[PDB]
Formats: structure tokens, C-alpha cells, sequence
């Protein structure tokens, strides 16, 4: 055994290297001219970041 | 086929990335390789070993 | 009836016009930078030759 009682250095992160988030504080839903994208059949959503 | 390292673009925050930065460094500094561990190892020993 | 011990001359093939095929003899999984190829929201994977 390794009795000392050891500090943690060396963590690992996989996610994104960010501390601040943006929220809704006053949500809202709007028509628009444009509701997807197409490729022959198939259609995906928009997504915003 | 995988890169040891990649610096890539992509949503974060300028303070956190900047803090990782330092810690990086910081223990990037207290590196050493296992041929000093065989010096400093054998010397302890006083030559019995 | 047609009694004749008539050869078969003409015969067909929809496949492929190959007769050597290449196998792997001892298998192998490495790491790699890319894992696939995305479309919006879609993602085919990587079919090597």
C-alpha cells in the first residue's frame, strides 16, 4: 500500500472548455419563411447555437 | 492513425482556457524521466543495490 | 424432344470479374483521428477498400 495521503493532479475533461452558458430568460416562437433544410427526401431541422 | 495532440476551434471561453493553460504548464514543469528515477533510486541506496 | 447431348456455351455473371481475393491473416484495431463521415444530422461510417 500507498498510505500518504496523495493530492489529485493530473484530471481529465471531454467536454466543452467553457464556465459561462446562455439562457432564456423570455422565451419566444416567431414564424419564419424558412423551417428546414432538404436534400432529396430526406429534411433535417435548424438548429442554433 | 491518432495524433498525439490537436488544436481545434470551438466554443469556449477565453478565462477558463487561459487558467487550463497555466495548470498545463505548471505541471508540464515537474516533469522527469525514468532515467533520472534510476539515479536518484540507486544513489539512495548508498551502493548496496 | 431434343435428345442431343448439347454443351452449355452460353452462361452469365452479374458479379464481379475477379478471382484473387485479399484476407487478413492476423486482425488488427488501431486508434484514429476520424471516426466518421457526418451530413447535418446524419453520419455514415468509414468502409475501407
Amino acid at each position: 500500500l500507498l498510505h500518504a495521503d496523495t493530492p489529485r493532479l493530473v484530471t481529465w475533461d471531454a467536454g466543452l472548455c467553457t464556465s459561462f452558458k446562455i439562457v432564456p430568460i423570455v422565451p419566444a416562437q416567431v414564424p419564419q419563411d424558412v423551417l428546414a433544410y432538404t436534400f432529396f427526401t430526406s429534411s433535417y431541422a435548424i438548429q442554433s447555437p | 492513425a491518432m495524433s498525439e495532440w490537436v488544436d481545434v476551434f470551438e466554443t469556449s471561453d477565453a478565462l477558463t482556457v487561459s487558467i487550463r493553460g497555466r495548470w498545463m504548464a505548471r505541471l508540464a514543469r515537474m516533469n522527469i524521466n525514468p532515467t533520472e528515477i534510476e539515479w536518484a533510486l540507486t544513489e539512495c541506496a548508498q551502493g548496496y543495490v
